[PDB]
């Protein structure tokens, strides 16, 4: 069995073919999706996923995340150096001169970290099938230089997984939908993630696969769509009450989640309520927060970010010299694409409606399962 | 044992195929036997699972109903309160009937399995690292967490 | 003949073990599919069942919100929002409410507990709901105790 694994930047998923039918497995906690976080508790515990995300605040410097942004790169790089500026954790230079991370004084290679998550997926598949697993396909970004793809390979070894083939994330989504068997189709995978937006135009010359044009952003995904709603709220409060919740950690962390729960609810509803009693207090007594956000306000808040995606959707085709017509198929990947407005704004720039018969956050993981599937 | 007569090497062939046949069958019948043995292990799990978490989706959609209820006690005619305090009690006590327990106990170390440190607070009311107070109840259904509690962890004196 | 007669029985011995494997596979492969189809049933029953028992013990909890909303102006605006979502959430699982007044008595939905002179509704028509009734998908699960209007 070659459990397929989608080693995401913000979340990872794992699947295995039940016969010919893709079956996305679920972790110990009952999630089909396991955050890509890993923290080394003060007391020496090595948490991974949900639990690790939950103690981040109380432990910023040892709760590693977004390690994919470093996997196969050297301590110098636009990415790496510019991350060193935002990552709450220590990114040091390796002797080899690679980008590494220091946790509690000990220095480890990026792969040594991801393996923690792969470790958890392997155990997750093993917990399903009953028998130990040792084989898998792991997906990478269509732009992954041989260095990363390999370093992404070292991670598996460290996890007891013999990478039987590390295929492309875009290709992954394509195999995930059913673009394998008339004789020639031209696909474009819109990938809006938790933190990254990557667009890929690939050709499945019929059954070959070929990255025709790839473009995307390093800073653009839900987490950024979130900060839009959070802020709207911080500003709104200030207008209606003269207070800066920013100043406040407790209130901010609190408002952050509400905004996040709001943002999701506003995609199956027209308006929701950010209701936070006792949000703060000042000289004039305690303060409560109660705002109304509509699909519309949110949208208005996240516009230039959804359009920024498309403007890139424009240069992706300009480099691939084609019109939305040449594009026979367009698939979406990235829980955030669940937002009506992106679904649309995209359906308009390509004319035809993008297909999503397959779960936006399980897609690429499922693609990876089918490849290693009866195939490998 | 001479076998140059083609007709002898023919009998010797059929004899071999059949031996192969017998082989395939025996084993080809063992993997499809073991193959279901595995499906029985699962059906049991799938069952014991859907037993534990049948109501999880429902009892998860009510969390925001337990929430507006106590939220209504927070912002808070003496009776109406003892009334809505009794309701919240029957609600909780009822979901607890169906295997749900409420995570809302302070002065215990932070347990990321059912706790969500939402902020560090400089306090000596409890040992550094323990939940100092809870911002919002956390619920568990038969072992799996449906909503970690949003706690406030404590940091040393100053 | 010594080998012809043997060459035949060998061939047979081969068809036997051949088809015996084929069929044997099938029996266990359709045998596995019943095991499957039969456990879905068994999971979807114990569920319909747990869902009904739960929805049940929950009814008194809704009643609580009623009794309370029925005994301050902004507090109540809350209990009315709590209530609407209690019900909104429940609809999602098939639970609807019986409390439409001015409808002829119907023992399937109503349980008259008292009659009273009134002109507010032709006589015979339910008037006043001592308690709201509920039904999941229609099958009346608890009849609305009511007061039928007597001329």
């Amino acid at each position: 069995k070659i459990i397929g694994i989608d080693l995401g930047t913000t979340n990872s998923c794992v699947a295995i073919m039940d016969g010919t039918t893709p079956r996305v497995l679920e972790n110990a906690e009952g999630d089909r999706t396991t955050p890509s976080i890993i923290a080394y508790t003060q007391d020496g515990e090595t948490l991974v996923g949900q639990p690790a995300k939950r103690q981040a605040v109380t432990n910023p410097q040892n709760t590693l995340f977004a390690i994919k942004r470093l996997i196969g790169r050297r301590f110098q790089d636009e990415e790496v150096q510019r991350d060193v500026s935002i990552m709450p954790f220590k990114i040091i230079a390796a002797d080899n001169g690679d980008a590494w991370v220091e946790v509690k004084g000990q220095k480890m290679a990026p792969p040594q970290i991801s393996a923690e998550v792969l470790k958890k997926m392997k155990k997750t598949a093993e917990d399903y099938l009953g028998e130990p697993v040792t084989e898998a396909v792991i997906t990478v970004p269509a732009y992954f230089n041989d260095a990363q793809r390999q370093a992404t390979k070292d991670a598996g070894r460290i996890a007891g997984l013999e990478v039987k083939r590390i295929i492309n994330e875009p290709t992954a989504a394509a195999l995930a939908y059913g673009l394998d068997k008339t004789g020639n189709r031209t696909i474009a995978v819109y990938d809006l993630g938790g933190g990254t937006f990557d667009i890929s135009i690939i050709e499945i010359d019929e059954k070959t696969f070929e990255v025709l044009a790839t473009n995307g952003d390093t800073h653009l995904g839900g987490e950024d769509f979130d900060s839009r709603l959070i802020n709207y709220l911080v500003e709104e409060f200030k207008k209606d009450q003269g207070i800066d919740l920013r100043n406040d950690p407790l209130a901010m962390q609190r408002l952050k989640e509400a905004a996040e729960k709001a943002k999701i609810e506003l995609s199956s509803a027209q308006q929701t309520d950010v209701n936070l009693p006792y949000i703060t207090a000042d000289a004039t007594g305690p303060k409560h927060m109660n705002i109304k956000v509509t699909r519309a306000k949110l949208e208005s808040l996240v516009e230039d970010l959804v359009n920024r995606s498309i403007e890139l959707l424009k240069v992706a085709l300009q480099d691939a010299g084609l019109s939305v017509s040449d594009i026979d198929d367009v698939i979406l990947v990235g829980g955030q694409t669940r937002m009506p407005m992106v679904q649309k704004k995209v359906a308009e720039f390509f004319g035809k409606e993008p297909r999503k018969d397959v779960n936006p956050d399980e897609a690429v993981a499922i693609g990876a399962a089918v490849q290693g599937g009866v195939l490998t | 044992a001479e076998q140059v007569d083609p007709r002898d090497e023919k009998v010797a062939n059929l004899e071999a195929q059949l031996a192969e046949a017998q082989t395939r069958e025996r084993d080809g019948i063992l993997r499809v036997k073991a193959e279901m043995e595995n499906l029985r292990r699962r059906t049991e799990l799938d069952i014991e699972k859907a037993h534990k978490f049948a109501l999880e989706k429902f009892i998860n959609e009510l969390l925001p109903v337990i929430d507006s209820l106590d939220r209504a006690l927070e912002v808070a005619m003496s009776a109406m309160v003892e009334d809505i305090e009794l309701t919240l009690k029957s609600m909780l006590d009822v979901v607890r009937k169906f295997g749900v327990e409420v995570i809302a106990e302070t002065n215990v170390p932070l347990d990321p399995n059912v706790h969500q440190a939402i902020a560090m607070v400089e306090s000596d009311d409890v040992a550094p690292g323990n939940v100092l107070g809870i911002m919002q109840k956390g619920y568990t259904l038969n072992g799996r967490t449906i909503r970690a509690a949003m706690v406030t962890v404590a940091k040393a004196k100053a």
